[PDB]
């Protein structure tokens, strides 16, 4: 139970560095920055 | 089975922990230098536990020897503590499935979680001090405890003993930092935010390290290991994430 | 209604600037731009998502999706 | 004799 | 007031472009679009969030603390 | 049509605010700003991407792409 | 001036849509929405940040911050 | 021209809402807001970035940058 937070992919290898997949996903979920200035 | 953790010297303490690691876990082939490895807990049947006998709290005398810890083997959780002088096992509420023969079992209303223990102890682990003195004081608090509801003093005692047994088994970093307190100059170990961060991310670390195959680094949340030396200096034993 | 629950099999950015995901063997598209990076990160980690909509046939639109810890 | 990491 | 404190059990993008999270079995929604990626990241990494609001009823919220624990 | 499929070999933010990727030895550019984080995330995580466009010669524009974990 | 340097201890999205971080025992807030995803990414990956401002007392505002991997 | 090639050594959000990166010992700033999260991801993951600009002196501006993996 303690092993998994969410998802099913333990790691992602990025540039010879092993990332916890959930950590990478948590900074790759950024929308195009200009959308902060457009409004609703 | 039963194992002793001997706090007599820095060397006896480290040797005690390494004996336990060698018996209950298996080295990862890709994170192993010489005799030092990250090891994975061997799979045992659900409910399996081992006992830890606390010894050597007083360096020069054979005393304070009635404290035993009951540790669930597959995850190194502390299920409770045994007073061997009264033959009484004080068991946290969340370990009903741990059955210890020969002892009187007191099912406590208190659960084992750090959130609960820190509330009852009125003590935060970040900044918590541990010295030889406070382990003696912790021992005496646990030997004086009775009833089925944890007190402030017993909770502080459990927080300290869990740190220097189960968490040190998991994390070589905590082992190395705390063992300074056992020397003749008797300094104080102060648990750091980084120490706390390790203990709260053991599962995440356990899910990542079995995938390591010689990469230049490992990243788990805020934790970074930039070479094998960094991993070995920090993590000793991980869960078995099959 | 719950149209589909599972991992995102693939995703697609469309020429009309909408975004499609395939879940449980069916495709669904959304015009909500804020969902695009959120869905792609669910995809890359294997997150189980639940597509919710009034029309659940494959190829229809959605604008409600639950991100689960499964 | 604590080696490099203990 | 601190309405909830714990890890995010699920998050949900809503049809009206609001955003819902469930913490310890209770659901809270927000209409601040900036919070959408921040809350999903907290869910992915297991951050402890504290939802703060004047009404803790499932009403709306627009203030949340993100802790590393 | 499917112009190119494979891993992103490089990406580039251009001075006119368009975005270029090289896939399977061919370069393509898009003016859709929402595609920028999706393509860079795909590049970093090793997704297989499919570039789709009515013209497929190297150097041309696109606004549709499929993302697969593979 | 460099007000504080360290990893982000916690962050807080405020009701007025400003964003607060705690660094080296001191709290600072910013009104720049663009900074929110960058600060939170730094928090969850454990980047070392340097808060820069003409007012360095805890509780002050900032709009300049350096991000280091260590 | 290719002005600097290497990993990002630090990044910085500036009070005028531009964004600075240091690459191969030289600093460059951009006013393109979309580059802020893309450059932070590149910095976190150790991508090799190539800053491209008509002026290569440290301190000057840029609006074109290539992202390569290992
Ligand atoms: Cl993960
Ligand atoms: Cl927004
Ligand atoms: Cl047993
Ligand atoms: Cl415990
Ligand atoms: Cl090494
Ligand atoms: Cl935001």
């Amino acid at each position: 139970p303690e092993c998994q937070i969410t998802g099913d992919r333990p790691v992602i290898k990025i540039n010879n560095t092993l990332w916890e997949s959930n950590t990478a996903a948590a900074f790759l979920n950024r929308k195009s920055q200009f959308l902060y200035t457009t409004g609703k | 089975r039963e194992f002793t953790i001997d706090f007599s010297t820095q060397q006896s303490y480290v040797s005690s922990l390494n004996s336990i690691r060698t018996e209950i876990s298996t080295p990862l082939e890709h994170i192993s230098q010489g005799t030092t490895s990250v090891s994975v807990i061997n799979h045992t049947p659900p409910g399996s536990y081992f006992a830890v006998d606390i010894r050597g709290l007083d360096v020069y005398q054979a005393r304070f020897d009635h404290l035993r810890l009951i540790i669930e083997q597959n995850n190194l959780y502390v299920a409770g503590f045994v007073n061997t002088a009264t033959n009484t096992f004080y068991r946290f509420s969340d370990f009903t499935h741990i059955s210890v023969p020969g002892v009187t079992t007191v099912s406590m209303t208190t659960d084992s979680s750090y959130t609960t223990l820190q509330r009852v102890a009125a003590l935060e682990r970040s900044g918590m001090q541990i010295s030889r003195h406070s382990l003696v004081s912790s021992y005496l608090a646990l030997m004086e405890f009775s009833g089925n509801t944890m007190t402030r003093d017993a909770s502080r005692a459990v927080l300290r003993f869990v740190t220097v047994t189960a968490e040190a088994l998991r994390f070589r970093q905590i082992q190395r930092e705390f063992r300074q307190a056992l020397s003749e100059t008797a300094p104080v170990y102060t648990m750091t935010p980084g120490d706390v961060d390790l203990t709260l991310n053991w599962g995440r670390i356990s899910n990542v390290l079995p995938e390591y195959r010689g990469e230049d680094g490992v990243r788990v949340g805020r934790i970074s290991f930039n070479n094998i030396s960094a991993i070995l200096g920090t993590v000793a034993v991980i869960l078995n994430c099959h | 209604a719950d149209c589909a629950k599972g991992k995102i099999e693939f995703s697609k950015y469309n020429e009309d600037d909408t975004f499609t995901v395939k879940v449980d063997g069916k495709e669904y598209w959304t015009s909500r731009w804020n969902l695009q990076p959120l869905l792609q990160s669910a995809q890359l980690t294997g997150m189980t998502v639940t597509i919710k909509s009034s029309t659940c046939e494959s190829g229809s639109g959605f604008a409600e999706v639950q991100f689960n810890n499964d | 004799g604590f080696g490099l990491f203990d």
